[PDB]
């Protein structure tokens, strides 16, 4: 019974991955004076099954100087990873409720990025080395304020029980509170699944296909499900975070709903911001995240440190 | 026999076509923004509070609670 919450789980997901790729298309399609995939079923309903199907049938290669073993363990180890993020995701119960949610899932995404950084290496290609050397700078610039802004954000929560951002947020979201870590963290959230402005280890324009170039079919499509699904992951983890749906005990579909709106409208704020701005240098992130974002970001742990003992807001459950 | 016909501009002239860069202002003032910030966050400070002296409080109620059930 509860393999089959693990897949009522997992295969959603993957169905709501597909369909999140057709909803890019369109949206960018749209914000572009033109319309996107509307022939391949209607309204391009369709069109991720042809993508997959294709994709699949397709023949993969290994190319002739890579190292086999990391070269297939690579989109493994990515896709899994993906899957695994949204266990412990309350919504507005998780499939594992962890008494430590939130490092977890910093942990977990830490260990993503090696994906990338093995796949790159072991393609034994130029561009896709020059890739996973960027991923490695993303990973330089991001990671630190990224732990200390949910550092910040969670001393108003009392623990990092994912469960207990729902009690915290009964009467307001802690965006009225946190806005400016808000911004913050959605800037490294951005950073943080490759994405434009910050896409990076792709680097299409300069790099062709960056890590993934030598990726042919079957594993190519592993690498962008994860991505997706990292996306969507973020997108909701950012919702529980910083927009506190009201829970009912004995209603949860309310809660349910109303969470997959916001993390829907994350979404369709990422594929806005990608279809708005050009690509950052990967120098200027990594001076963006470290002149401009680290100063703030210590100046405002100090501040959310010091405001519960000054108010007398300390929350419960030590 | 008739008279000539080409492509020409009505007479007249033609209606004038702008050209020069037009970006409006549209925009508020700094001190507008940033103290519409510091009243947000100064609004959900307090609403914070309140609830989380209260989630104390409850807090308390049910260890003691555990305390009654402990012998
Ligand atoms: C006790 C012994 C320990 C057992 C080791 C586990 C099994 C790995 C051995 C099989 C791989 C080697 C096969 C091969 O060489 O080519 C295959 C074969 C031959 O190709 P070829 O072109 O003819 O010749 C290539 C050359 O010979 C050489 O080509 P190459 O450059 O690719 O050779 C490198 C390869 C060659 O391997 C060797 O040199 C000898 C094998 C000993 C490796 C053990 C070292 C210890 C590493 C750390 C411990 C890992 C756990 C081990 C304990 C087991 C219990 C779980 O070494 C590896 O890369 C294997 C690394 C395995 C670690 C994977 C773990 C994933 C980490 C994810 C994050 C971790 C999270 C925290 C936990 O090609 C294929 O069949 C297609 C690819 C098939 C590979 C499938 C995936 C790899 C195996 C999965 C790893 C197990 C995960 C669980
Ligand atoms: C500026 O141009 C560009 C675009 O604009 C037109 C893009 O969209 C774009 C993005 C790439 C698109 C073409 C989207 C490609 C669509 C995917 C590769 C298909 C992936 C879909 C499957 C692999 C998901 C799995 C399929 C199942 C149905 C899901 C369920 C799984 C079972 C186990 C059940 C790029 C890179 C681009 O460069
Ligand atoms: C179907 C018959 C099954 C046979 C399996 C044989 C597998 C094999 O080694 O063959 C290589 C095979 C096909 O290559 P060819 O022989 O050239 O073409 C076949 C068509 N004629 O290549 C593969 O598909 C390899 C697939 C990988 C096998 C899966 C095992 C890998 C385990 C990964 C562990 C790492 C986990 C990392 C994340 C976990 C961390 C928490
Ligand atoms: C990979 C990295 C492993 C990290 C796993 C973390 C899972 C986790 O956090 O769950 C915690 C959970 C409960 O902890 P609490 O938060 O205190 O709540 C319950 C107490 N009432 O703890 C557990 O269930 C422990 C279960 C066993 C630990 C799992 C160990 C996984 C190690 C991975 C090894 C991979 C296989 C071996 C070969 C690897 C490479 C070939």
């Amino acid at each position: 019974m509860f393999m089959i919450n693990i897949l009522s789980l997992i295969i959603p997901i993957l169905l709501a991955v597909a369909f999140l790729t057709l909803v890019e298309r369109k949206v960018l399609g749209y914000m572009q004076l033109r319309k996107g995939p509307n022939v391949v079923g209607p309204y391009g309903l369709l069109q991720p099954i042809a993508d997959a199907l294709k994709l699949f049938t397709k023949e993969p290669l290994r190319p002739a100087t890579s190292s086999i073993s990391m070269f297939i363990i690579a989109p493994i180890l990515a896709l899994s990873l993906a899957l695994t993020m949204w266990v412990p995701l309350p919504m507005p119960y998780p499939l594992i409720n962890m008494n430590l949610g939130v490092l977890f899932m910093l942990a977990m995404s830490s260990l993503a990025v090696y994906s990338i950084l093995w796949s790159g290496w072991a393609s034994n290609s130029k561009y896709a080395l020059i890739g996973a050397l960027r991923a490695v700078a993303q990973t330089i610039s991001y990671e630190v304020t990224l732990a200390i802004i949910l550092l910040s954000v969670l001393l108003m929560n009392g623990s990092y029980t994912l469960s207990t951002l729902i009690t915290t947020q009964e009467h307001i979201w802690m965006i009225f509170t946190s806005w400016p870590l808000a911004m913050m963290w959605f800037i490294s959230t951005l950073a943080e699944t490759n994405r434009a402005p910050f896409d990076l280890t792709e680097g299409e324009s300069e790099l062709v296909s960056g890590f993934n170039v030598e990726y042919a079919a079957g594993p190519f499509a592993m690498f962008f499900m994860a991505e997706y699904a990292n996306i969507i992951m973020m997108n909701a983890f950012t919702a529980i975070l910083f927009l506190g749906a009201s829970h009912d005990p004995h209603t949860p579909e309310l809660y349910t709903i109303n969470f997959v709106l916001k993390t829907l409208a994350l979404t369709i704020t990422f594929l806005w911001i990608r279809a708005s701005y050009p690509r950052f240098r990967y120098d200027q992130l990594m001076h963006l995240l470290w002149k401009s974002f680290l100063p703030l970001t210590l100046a405002l742990c100090m501040w959310h440190i010091s405001l519960p003992i000054m108010t007398a807001s300390i929350p419960p459950q030590s | 026999a008739s008279k000539v016909k080409q492509d020409m501009p009505p007479p007249g002239g033609y209606g004038p076509i702008d050209y020069k860069r037009n970006l409006p202002r549209r925009g508020l003032s700094g001190y507008s923004m940033f103290a519409v910030g510091i009243g947000t966050l100064l609004f959900g400070y307090w609403s914070m509070m309140k609830w989380n002296r209260e989630r104390r409080r409850l807090q308390i109620e049910d260890f003691e609670a555990r305390i009654a059930l402990m012998p």
